[PDB]
C-alpha cells in the first residue's frame, strides 16, 4: 500500500536502493520504447497496432512514476528515518553506562 | 586572575582552584595561552572546553580567567580586515609573524593598537552633559566611505567629566569619561560585547525599503526589502558569485559583511582573492569595496567553537553598523557547514541528538539567529535609523531539501533565490530557478512601489502570470507540436520566451548590463507586458470570423517592434541618463500601439 | 627493459649505501664524544663541578620528601661532598626539607662514564641523571645543527620557519 | 523582564533622561539667543529640566517617579523634529536664515503624519550628501563647480526653506546631485554640464554676491 | 632542546586492554610520548592519551600483553611526537612510526615538526593555478587536477585502487611545456600489497621522487593514525621550505577512519553517527586542508585521498564526509572493471571543480577545455544511444547515432583504456581525443567553437 | 499564606547545561521557584526540578550564561510558582514569563493560581453541547466546532495557517439562530508574526477583550515550556470564576516541543521517538486538558493548538502525540495554497470527535450529519480517481468516475474556497453541500437514507 512493508534494517536499504536504481532504469528504457513508437506513429499518421502499443507502454510507464517508485521511496525514507531512531535508544543506553561507570568510580573514592 | 590545569582528557580540560569562573567564561590555557571557554563548574574546579589542540599542556600548568564571555571587540580598523570566526585579524597574524600558519595559542588584539585614528568629537556634549546608551559623541574619520561613530556601549549611562579634544588617538587611549553614581567609567574608542548577546534597539520597524540589487530577475518578481531575511542554494554549479558580486558591488546598503562558517581552504581563497580586486564607482571615483566591507574567514580545518562562533560573530559586526544608522547586508557563505560545526560541537558534549543527527535545539539556533535582522529605530539621542539583512546560503549534503537545516532555513527566510544548475549548464544566468523561487515582501513593498513607481505591482503579476502559463502550457505543446494550438497561447509561448532572453537574464560581464537601476526593471517590463497585451487584445478582438489575426501574421507585420522590444536592454545607464532612456521606452510605446492599430 | 630495472636497483641501492656511511660518521662521532667525557670524568675538581650540578638537577626534577643517589662506588668521596652542598640548596630554592641519602649498598656499574641515578624513597620513580644518558639527549636534541656544521646546510631551504 | 518595548526598566528610563539633555542641547545649539519663542514654548515640559544639575540620577529618579514626560514614543518624534531642524540650519551654516522662515518650516515639521520618510527629510539627506563630499575635496573643475552650485542652494534654501517645494532649488538639487555623480574622469560631460546651468539660470550673474 | 634528565616510573595502578594507567607522575603533559620497558627486556612505545592528577593514562602503541604492575618501567621523553624531517628523506621507506624499513639509517634530521602541525592561515591561501599530469588520460584530458586541490578517488572493495595509485606514483609529474616530489602514505595495507607498493617503485626508477610509509594491517592501530600525520608533515616541509610541488596520496581513508573509531572506543567516548566519532568530520579537515599553495613561495602541496566505499554505498559517512569537504571526485566504478578495461575509471559521475582553472593557453594547450567538453557530451550520448540499441536495434538507428555508437566503443576503448605501463602526457591525451572527435563532421561538434575547430580539427 | 523570612544561598555547588546545582539547603521543596542573582546584578529564575538530602537542582529559565559559582545569590521563594491573575488582565500584553511588556503596571491580582493547575473532577466535567460556527464551510460544514472542543490547526512552514487563526478569532459565533474573550499566546515566532496578530486584534476592535503572551523567536527556550500554561492559567481564572466564555489560542505548539526536548536531552531523561521525551504525552495532556465545560457553571475554554508539521510529516511525534489527545484537527496542506485556494483546508485527513452531538435537530439542521458524510465519500473518491486517471489517462475512465472528478473540482472551489473575509452561515454551508451532492443520481448517495434524499436533493 503506501510501503512494501520491510523490516527497517541495513538489509532492506540495499535491497531498496537497487529496486529504486532497477525502476529509474526500466522507466528510461521504456520511455524511450515510447518514444520511438510514437516517432513510427506520427510518421505513418498496421496502424491500430501501434495506437495499443502506445497506450500500453505509456500506461506501464505513468505507474512506475506514479505508484511503484512514490511507493518505494516513501519505503526507503521510512527505512532510514527508523534505523537512525534505533541509533539514539542505543546512544542513550550506552551514556547512561558510561555515566553509571563514572559514579561507581566516585564511590570507590 | 590565575587557576591550575588538573588534567586534560583529550580536547577537555579540567581546572581547579577556578572558584570565581562563570559559564560561557573565557580562558587562556597553558603557557601558549589556548582559547577555550568553561562549560561544565563543579565546585573550585571547572570543566574547559579548548578550541585549539591540547598537545603538550601539563598537570598545574596556569589557566588565566577572562571575565568577558566569547565576545567581539567593536571599534576603529574593523573595516577592511579579515577575521578568524572568534575575531582574530589574520591579515595581521600572517603579516606580524611572517609566516603562513596561524600560531597555536595566538594573541594578537583584534583591533591594533598602533593607529593614531582621527577623532572629531561631536561638538554638542559639554562636561557636565548627560549621556546615555547608544549615544554619539563623536567620528572617527577612517576612509572616504564609512564613517565610524563612536557610540556609547549599551548599559552605560551618566554625566559626562572628560571630552578628548579633537587630535589623534589610538585605541588604547581614553576618549571620554562618564560618571554614574559617583563611579566613574573611562571610555576608549573600542567595546565589547558578548557575541551571543542582542544590542539592543529602541524599536523593531517594519522593513518597507527594497534592497536594489543589480539584477533584474531576484528583484522584479522576488523583491528582498531592507532588513529581510532570504535563502541562496549553494551548489558549484549554481552561479552564486553572481549574487554575492552584485550584492557587495551595487547594493544600496552602505556596509557589506560576508561571513564564511566552514568551507573549502581553496574555496576561502577565491573569497579573499576576489572581493580586495573589487571596485564601485562612488562619487565619480573608483574605490575598492573593501573600504566598505568586513569578511570573516573561517575554512573547514578551522577550530570547530571558531566554526560555530563564526555566524554570530558576523552578525555582531552587522549589528555594531546597524546601531550606527547604516545598511547592513549580511552574507553567510555556508550556514550549512556551520549547521555541521554545531553537530560536531553536540557530538563532542556528548549531548543526545535529535533529527538526522543534529542537535534537539538547531531550529532554536537557526530561528533566533534570523530574528536578530530587520529595520530597526537605533538607541541614542540622534535618533537615527538602520538594517541588517540576511542573504545567507544553505548547502545541504546531497542537495535535498529534507536535511533539518535546509528544511528550517526555508521555514524562516521570508525570500528563497532558488537556483538551479540546468539553466547554468544552458548557459542562462542569473541561474533563478523561477518556479521554486518565491519572495514574501511583495505586500510589505507595496506602499513604496504605490508611492514612486505605480505600475510595477500589475507587471510583476502579469509577469509570474504569463511566466508559469508557458510552464502549463509545456504538456500541451509537447503531444502538439503548436499545430493544434490556440494563437493566444503562441503569444503566451513566444512572449514568454521574449521575457526569459531580454530581460530575466543579465549578462554581467558587459559594461552597459553591469546594473540595473530599477526604473529601467519597470521600464523593460512595462513595454514587454504593454506588447503582450496588444498581441492579445489584436487576436482576441478579430477571432470570430473572416478576417483574424494570428502570431504568424503579428511577427510579419511588425517584425522592427520584436527587434526594438530585444535591443531595449543594451540602454546604457553610464551614457544614456534616466531622461533618455524613459524618451526611448516612450518611443517604443507609440512605435506599439500604432503597428497593432494598423491591424484594425 | 631489464637494463633499466637494473639500474634502479643499482641507483637506490647506491644512494642507501652512501646515507649508510654518513650515519656511521655520525655514529664514530658520538663515540668519540664518549671518550672525549671519559677523558673529562678521569679528572677531579672538573669532575665534582659536574656532580655538583647534576645531583641538584636530579633533586629538583624528583621533587620527593625522600632521595637516594646511587654513583660509582669509586666516585663516592665527590657525591658525599655534592649532596651535602645540595641539600641546603634544595630547601632554599623549593621550601621543602627533603631527606637525601646516598646508597652505600648499591653501586653503578663501573663501565659507566659518569653521572649518578636518584631515586625516590620506594625505588618506584629513578631519574636517568647519568653522564652517558645525557650525552645522547643533548647530541640528538641538537643533531639538526650537528649535520649542519658537518656536512653543511640544505642548499634547498629557503624558509626556516 | 517588563521588556518595554526593546528595552528593560532601567535601559527605558535612562534612554529618556538621554533624549531630554539632548533637546536641551540641541535648543541652545539651534537657537542660542532663545529668539525661537513658540518653538521653545512647544519643548517647555523639557526644558524646565536643563539648567539644573541632577548628575543624570536625580533626573532619571523623576523619570522612574513620574515627574518628567517619560513617554518613550512622544520624546522620539518631538526629538526628531529638533535635530531636523537642527540639519535645516547647520547644513546651510555659511548663511542665515530668517527667524519667521525658521519658525514656518519648524510648523510644517510639526504637522507631518511621519516626518522621517517625508520628502523634507529626503531634501536634507541630498543637501548632506552634497555638502559633507566637499569638507575634504581637493581643487579640480567638479569640486568646483559643485562648490559654486552649492552655495547658491544653501543661499536659496536660506530664503525658501525646504517644506515650500520650489522648482528652482528642486532643479539645482538634481544638477548638483547629477555632476556628484558623474565619472571624476570624464570633464567634457561636467563642463557642458555646468555651463548649462550658468546660461540657463534665469538671471544674468548667478553666483555674484553668493562666492567671494 | 630541554637537556632535563628523563624520569622513569615504576608506578602502574593496573592495566586495562590497550591502556596503562601509571601513578605518582610528576607534571605530565597530554600527547607526552614515553617508553615502556617489561620483565623480558622488551621494549615498547606509548602515548599519554588522559592526565588526571597524578594518574597518567598511556595508550601502548602495541599490544599491553605481557605488561604487569609491579616490574615494568615507564620512561618518559618530557616531550609529545615530533617526527624528524629531511629532504634527504625522499627515496626512503618508512613504517608508521616514522622508523626506516629500508635498510638505510635512520633520518638525519634538519628539524622537528609537531605532527599535528597549525592550519594554514587562509589570508595567504593562493588560488589553485597550473595542472600536475597523472599520465592517466582518463584523469587528464576529463577532470584534471590542479596544482592545489583536492580531488579523492572513491572505489569499492575489490577494485584495482592500488594499482592505479601505483601507477599514478610512477606517472605522474609536471606539465614540461627537478622540483617535483610525491609523499605516499598507505593505511590498514596489508603485505602483499605493501610488498607491490615497494617493489613497483623501485624497480622502475621513480623511488628518487617519492617518500613512502607503509603502515600494514596488522601494525598498531594507533600508528595508522600518526601515519597520515607524518605524511603530511613531510609534505609541508618539502613543499613550503624547499620550494618545490609535492603530490601526497592518501590510500584507504576508510582503514584510517576504523582506526579512528578504535581511538575513541579506548578513549571511552559514545560513538556517533553509524558509530564513528562525534569529530569525525574535523579530524578529516585537519589531514586534508593541510595543502594548497601559499603566498610568496613557490611550492604547492595537492592530495589525491582513495577511500573504499563500504557496501559501495556514496551515502556512507567516509565518503559522504569526505567529499563534502573536497573539490569534485575521480569516482572508480565496477562495470568497467568487469568489462576487463583499465583504468576503469567512470567519467560521467567524476568532476574536477578547478579544471576551468587547471588547463588552458599556457598550463597546456588552447584546446584543453573544448576536447574535454566536447567528449564528455559524446561519451554520455554514446551511452543514450547504446541504451536505445537495445530496446530498438541496429536497424533503427540513424546516421548521427551510429557514430555516437562508434565513438562510445572507441572512446572506450582507445582513450579511455591505457595499460599500467603507458604514460600519456596531456599533449598526447589531447591528440588523442581528436582522433575520437574527428569521427563527426564539424557541424556535430556543438560544444567546440569554430576557431578552435579550424586550427585543430583538420589532419 | 508565608509569614516566614525567606532564605538566600550562596552555596551553589556547579552548572551543567540549563541546571544549576545548590548545596547546603534547608529542608529544599521540590518544584519550588528560586529567584537568583548575577555578580553583574542581572536577575534570573528558575525551578527547582529535583531534591536530595542538601541539594537541589535547579532550571534557570533565561538561561546559564554568565552564572557563577561563588558570588551567585539564590532565594528560594518557599512555594511553586503561583502566578496573579485579574480579569483585568483583558487588554493587557504580556512576555513569556507572565511580566507585562505594554509600559502598563504590573498585574493587581484578584488571586494566586498554580501555574501547574489541578485536573477537573471527571464527575463535574459537563460533556459539550453547543456550537460555534466558524464561517468556514471547511470546517462548519464537515468538521463543526463545540464550545469547548480542543481542534489545533495542524500546518507547516508557509502555509497561512495564522491567516486562517486570525479570521476564526473575528466571524467565530453562535448557530443559535456573544463575546469571547481571546487569551493568544505567542511561542516561538518572529516579530511579524506578534505584530501580526497584534494588529489584527486592533482592526477588528475586540482588543478590549484579548490578552497577549508573547514569547518570541529571540527569548529564552525554557520559558517557552511555561507560557502556554500562564495563558491556560488566566484562562481558567476567566472561564470558571468569572463565567466568561474564553477561546485560548496557542501558536506552533512546535516550538513548545522542541524546547521541551531541549529540556529532555538536558536532563537526560529516556527519549521516545526523534528524541522527544518519553513523558511528551503526559506533558502535552497537562497542557491541552485544561478545556472544556463545567457543570453549574456557565463559562467554558475552547483551544486551537495551532502547530507546524516538521517536513509535512503527519506522523511527526508533535501531531501524532496531539492527535491522541485533541478532539481532531483541521489540517492545512500545501497541494490547495499551491492553487491559491483559501482557505487551504483538506477535510479527508482531518474530523471533529464532537460533531456527532453538536449538529443535528436542535442544533442546525436535521440532514446536517447526512450532507457531510456523504460529501466526504464523494472528496475521497474523487481523490481516488485522479490517483487512477494520472495512470490510466483521461479515456480511461467512465461516468462513474467523471461524476467524481466533476465533484473534486466543484467541491474545492465553491465549498472550500471562501476567501479571508467570506462568512457564511452553517445553513448556507448546508445548502452549498446540497448544491455539490445533486452532481450525483440518487442511487449513488449510498451515505443517506432516502427520508432525508427524498425531501433536500429534489430542490
Amino acid at each position: 500500500k503506501d510501503r512494501i512493508e520491510i523490516f527497517p534494517s541495513r538489509m532492506a536499504q540495499t535491497i531498496m536502493k537497487a529496486r529504486l536504481k532497477g525502476a529509474q532504469t526500466g522507466r528510461n528504457l521504456l520511455k524511450k520504447k515510447s518514444d520511438a513508437l510514437t516517432l513510427r506513429f506520427r510518421q505513418i499518421l498496421s496502424f491500430v497496432t501501434l495506437d495499443e502499443a502506445i497506450k500500453i507502454t505509456n500506461r506501464r510507464v505513468n505507474a512506475i512514476e506514479h505508484v511503484i517508485i512514490p511507493r518505494i521511496e516513501r519505503t526507503l525514507a521510512y527505512i532510514i528515518t527508523e534505523l537512525d531512531e534505533r541509533e539514539r535508544e542505543e546512544f542513550y543506553r550506552l551514556k547512561k553506562i558510561q555515566e553509571k561507570k563514572k559514579i561507581i568510580k566516585e564511590k570507590s573514592e | 586572575t590565575f587557576g591550575y590545569v588538573h588534567g586534560v582528557s583529550g580536547p577537555v580540560v579540567t581546572a581547579c582552584d577556578m572558584a570565581g569562573a562563570a559559564m560561557y567564561e573565557l580562558v587562556r590555557v597553558g603557557h601558549s595561552e589556548l582559547v577555550g571557554e568553561i562549560i561544565r563548574l563543579e565546585g573550585d574546579m571547572a570543566t574547559i572546553q579548548v578550541y585549539e589542540e591540547t598537545s603538550g599542556v601539563s598537570v598545574g600548568d596556569p589557566v588565566l580567567r577572562t571575565g568577558k564571555p566569547l565576545s567581539v571587540e567593536l571599534g576603529p580598523g574593523i573595516m577592511g580586515a579579515i577575521f578568524d570566526g572568534i575575531q582574530r585579524p589574520l591579515s595581521d597574524i600572517s603579516s606580524q609573524t611572517q609566516s603562513i600558519y596561524i600560531p597555536r595559542g595566538v594573541n594578537v588584539s583584534a583591533l591594533s593598537r598602533d593607529i593614531k585614528w582621527e577623532f572629531i568629537p561631536s561638538k554638542n556634549l559639554r562636561v557636565g552633559s548627560h549621556i546615555t546608551g547608544g549615544d554619539i559623541y563623536g567620528i572617527v574619520n577612517e576612509n572616504s566611505l564609512i564613517k565610524h561613530k563612536i557610540m556609547l556601549p549599551p548599559r552605560s549611562r551618566g554625566s559626562v567629566t572628560y571630552i578628548a579634544p579633537p587630535g589623534n588617538y589610538d585605541a588604547s587611549d581614553v576618549v571620554l569619561e562618564l560618571e554614574f553614581e559617583g563611579v566613574k567609567e573611562k571610555l576608549s574608542m573600542v567595546q565589547v560585547w558578548p557575541v551571543r548577546q542582542v544590542r539592543p534597539v529602541t524599536e523593531k520597524l517594519p522593513a518597507n525599503h527594497p534592497l536594489l540589487t543589480g539584477q533584474r530577475v531576484l528583484d522584479a518578481l522576488f523583491p528582498c526589502v531592507q532588513g529581510g531575511t532570504t535563502a541562496i542554494p549553494g551548489a558549484f554549479g549554481c552561479g552564486k558569485t553572481v549574487i554575492s558580486q552584485s550584492l557587495s558591488k551595487y547594493s544600496n546598503s552602505d556596509v557589506i559583511i560576508y561571513v564564511g562558517c566552514g568551507e573549502r581552504g581553496n574555496e576561502m581563497s577565491e573569497v579573499l582573492r576576489d572581493f580586495p580586486e573589487l571596485t564601485m564607482e562612488v562619487d565619480g571615483k573608483v574605490e575598492s569595496i573593501m573600504k566598505r566591507t568586513a569578511l570573516v574567514a573561517n575554512t573547514s580545518n578551522m577550530p570547530v567553537a571558531a566554526r560555530e562562533a563564526s555566524i554570530y560573530t558576523g552578525i555582531t559586526l552587522s549589528e555594531y553598523f546597524r546601531d550606527m544608522g547604516y545598511h547592513v547586508s549580511m552574507m553567510a557563505d555556508s550556514t550549512s557547514r556551520w549547521a555541521e560545526a554545531l553537530r560536531e560541537i553536540s557530538g563532542r558534549l556528548a549531548e543526545m541528538p535529535a533529527d538526522s543527527g543534529y542537535p534537539a535545539y538547531l531550529g532554536a539556533r537557526l530561528a533566533s539567529f534570523y530574528e536578530r535582522a530587520g529595520r530597526v529605530k537605533c538607541l541614542g539621542n540622534p535618533e537615527r535609523e538602520g538594517s541588517v539583512s540576511i542573504v545567507g546560503a544553505v548547502s545541504p549534503p546531497g542537495g535535498d531539501f529534507s536535511d533539518p537545516v535546509t528544511s528550517a532555513t526555508l521555514g524562516i527566510v521570508q525570500v528563497f533565490w532558488g537556483l538551479d544548475k540546468k539553466l547554468a549548464q544552458r548557459k542562462h544566468f542569473p541561474s533563478v530557478n523561477w518556479l521554486i523561487s518565491y519572495s514574501k515582501y511583495m505586500r510589505a513593498l507595496d506602499e513604496y512601489y504605490d508611492k514612486h513607481f505605480t505600475e510595477f505591482v500589475p507587471l510583476r503579476t502579469k509577469a509570474k502570470e504569463i511566466l508559469q502559463e508557458e510552464e502549463d502550457l509545456a504538456e500541451i505543446v509537447q503531444l502538439v507540436g503548436k499545430a493544434s494550438l490556440a494563437e493566444t497561447d503562441k503569444i503566451t509561448l513566444e512572449v514568454a520566451k521574449l521575457i526569459k532572453d531580454d530581460f530575466l537574464q543579465q549578462n554581467g560581464y558587459t559594461p552597459y548590463d553591469r546594473f540595473c537601476p530599477f526604473y529601467k526593471t519597470v521600464g523593460m517590463l512595462s513595454n514587454m507586458i504593454s506588447f503582450y497585451d496588444m498581441a492579445r487584445r489584436a487576436v482576441e478582438t478579430t477571432a470570430q470570423s473572416d478576417n483574424k489575426i494570428t502570431w504568424s501574421i503579428i511577427r510579419e507585420h511588425m517584425g522592427e517592434i520584436l527587434y526594438k522590444l530585444s535591443s531595449m536592454k543594451f540602454k546604457d545607464p553610464v551614457k544614456d541618463g534616466e531622461a533618455k532612456i524613459k524618451a526611448d521606452y516612450a518611443q517604443l510605446l507609440e512605435d506599439m500601439q500604432n503597428a497593432f492599430r494598423s491591424l484594425e | 627493459q631489464q637494463k633499466k630495472i637494473q639500474m634502479s636497483n643499482l641507483m637506490n641501492q647506491a644512494r642507501l649505501k652512501v646515507l649508510r656511511a654518513r650515519d656511521d660518521l655520525i655514529t664514530d662521532l658520538l663515540n668519540e664524544a664518549k671518550q672525549r667525557l671519559s677523558k673529562v670524568v678521569k679528572d677531579t675538581t672538573r669532575y665534582q663541578v659536574l656532580l655538583d650540578g647534576l645531583v641538584l638537577q636530579g633533586l629538583y626534577q624528583l621533587l620527593e620528601p625522600r632521595m637516594i643517589v646511587r654513583c660509582r662506588k669509586q666516585d663516592f668521596p665527590l657525591v658525599k661532598a655534592a649532596v651535602q652542598k645540595a641539600i641546603p640548596m634544595y630547601k632554599i630554592a623549593t621550601k621543602k626539607d627533603v631527606d637525601v641519602q646516598i646508597d652505600l649498598e648499591a653501586y653503578l656499574p663501573e663501565d659507566i662514564a659518569g653521572g649518578v641515578e636518584i631515586y625516590n624513597g620506594d625505588r618506584k620513580i629513578k631519574v636517568s641523571n647519568t653522564l652517558e644518558s645525557r650525552l645522547d639527549l643533548i647530541a640528538q636534541q641538537m643533531m639538526p645543527e650537528v649535520r649542519g656544521a658537518l656536512f653543511g646546510a640544505n642548499a634547498n631551504r629557503k624558509f626556516l620557519d | 523582564g517588563i521588556k518595554m518595548g526593546g528595552l528593560t526598566s532601567e535601559q527605558y528610563h535612562s534612554q529618556v533622561v538621554g533624549k531630554i539633555g539632548y533637546i536641551a542641547r540641541c535648543m541652545q545649539t539651534i537657537d542660542p539667543e532663545n529668539n525661537l519663542k513658540k518653538i521653545r514654548e512647544d519643548y517647555q515640559d523639557v526644558l524646565i529640566w536643563a539648567e539644573k544639575n541632577y548628575r543624570f540620577e536625580e533626573i532619571l529618579e523623576a523619570s522612574k517617579s513620574g515627574k518628567c514626560p517619560n513617554d518613550l514614543d512622544a520624546l522620539s518624534r518631538r526629538s526628531l523634529i529638533l535635530q531636523e531642524l537642527l540639519r535645516l540650519v547647520s547644513s546651510i551654516s555659511p548663511f542665515k536664515m530668517k527667524l519667521d522662515l525658521i519658525e514656518s518650516q519648524y510648523e510644517k515639521m510639526k504637522q507631518h503624519v511621519n516626518l522621517w520618510k517625508s520628502d523634507y527629510h529626503v531634501k536634507l539627506n541630498q543637501l548632506n550628501q552634497l555638502t559633507d563630499y566637499l569638507k575634504n575635496a581637493a581643487p579640480t573643475p567638479k569640486n568646483n563647480f559643485l562648490r559654486a552650485m552649492t552655495s547658491v542652494l544653501q543661499m536659496q534654501i536660506a530664503q525658501y526653506g525646504i517644506t515650500e517645494d520650489n522648482e528652482g532649488i528642486n532643479q539645482l538639487f538634481k544638477l548638483g546631485l547629477h555632476l556628484l555623480a558623474m565619472a571624476n574622469e570624464k570633464i567634457d560631460e561636467q563642463y557642458h554640464l555646468f555651463k548649462g546651468y550658468v546660461k540657463d539660470q534665469p538671471e544674468e550673474s548667478p553666483f555674484e554676491g553668493i562666492l567671494p | 632542546y630541554l637537556s632535563q634528565p628523563r624520569l622513569t616510573y615504576k608506578t602502574v595502578s593496573g592495566v586495562n586492554g590497550p591502556l596503562v594507567i601509571l601513578d605518582h607522575v610528576k607534571f605530565p603533559r597530554y600527547a607526552e610520548i614515553v617508553h615502556l620497558t617489561l620483565p623480558d627486556g622488551t621494549k615498547r612505545s606509548g602515548q599519554v592519551l588522559e592526565v588526571s592528577g597524578s594518574k597518567a593514562v598511556v595508550q601502548v602503541f602495541e599490544g599491553t600483553s605481557g605488561i604487569d604492575a609491579k616490574k615494568t618501567s615507564c620512561e618518559f621523553t618530557g616531550d609529545i611526537l615530533r617526527t624528524p624531517v629531511s629532504e634527504d628523506m625522499l627515496g626512503r621507506v618508512f613504517n608508521g612510526s616514522g622508523k626506516p624499513i629500508d635498510r638505510g639509517p635512520v633520518v638525519l634530521a634538519e628539524d622537528f615538526l609537531d605532527i599535528m602541525g597549525q592550519p594554514i592561515n587562509p589570508q595567504c591561501r593562493i588560488y589553485p593555478e597550473e595542472m600536475i599530469q597523472t599520465g592517466i588520460s582518463a584523469i587528464d584530458g576529463m577532470n584534471s587536477i590542479a596544482r592545489g586541490q583536492k580531488i579523492p578517488i572513491f572505489s569499492a572493495a575489490g577494485l584495482p585502487h592500488n594499482e592505479i595509485a601505483a601507477q599514478i606514483c610512477r606517472q605522474a609529474g609536471l606539465v614540461k611545456k627537478e622540483n617535483f616530489a610525491i609523499v605516499f602514505a598507505a593505511m590498514g595495507v596489508n603485505m602483499e600489497t605493501a610488498r607491490f607498493f615497494k617493489s613497483d617503485f623501485e624497480e622502475n626508477g621513480s623511488m628518487d621522487n617519492v617518500c613512502l610509509f607503509l603502515n600494514l594491517a596488522n601494525d598498531p592501530t594507533i600508528e595508522r593514525i600518526i601515519t597520515p600525520r607524518l605524511a603530511l608533515t613531510t609534505a609541508e616541509f618539502l613543499a613550503y621550505q624547499c620550494e618545490k610541488h609535492v603530490l601526497v596520496i592518501l590510500t584507504d581513508m576508510s582503514s584510517y577512519a576504523e582506526a579512528l573509531r578504535e581511538v575513541s572506543a579506548a578513549r571511552e567516548e559514545v560513538p556517533g553517527r553509524r558509530g564513528f566519532p562525534g569529530y569525525m568530520y574535523t579530524d578529516l579537515a585537519t589531514i586534508y586542508e593541510r595543502a594548497g599553495r601559499v603566498e610568496g613561495r613557490n611550492g604547492s602541496i595537492t592530495q589525491i585521498p582513495i577511500l573504499t566505499m563500504p557496501n559501495d554505498d556514496i551515502t556512507h559517512p567516509i565518503p559522504d564526509l569526505t567529499g563534502y569537504i573536497t573539490e569534485g571526485q575521480i569516482y572508480v566504478d565496477r562495470q568497467l572493471h568487469n568489462r576487463q578495461i583499465y583504468p576503469p575509471i567512470n567519467v560521467l559521475p567524476s568532476l574536477s571543480r578547478l579544471m576551468k582553472s587547471a588547463i588552458g593557453e599556457g598550463m597546456t594547450r588552447k584546446d584543453h577545455a573544448d576536447v574535454s567538453n566536447q567528449l564528455y557530451a559524446c561519451y554520455a550520448i554514446g551511452k543514450d544511444v547504446q541504451a536505445m540499441k537495445a530496446v530498438v536495434g541496429e536497424e533503427a538507428l540513424t546516421s548521427d547515432d551510429l557514430l555516437y555508437l562508434e565513438f562510445l566503443q572507441k572512446f572506450e576503448k582507445n582513450f579511455i583504456t591505457q595499460g599500467p605501463y603507458e604514460n600519456r602526457t596531456v599533449y598526447e591525451t589531447l591528440d588523442i581525443g581528436w582522433q575520437l572527435l574527428r569521427i563527426f563532421p564539424k557541424e556535430m561538434l556543438k560544444r567546440i567553437p569554430q576557431s578552435t575547430l579550424s586550427e585543430f580539427y583538420p589532419r
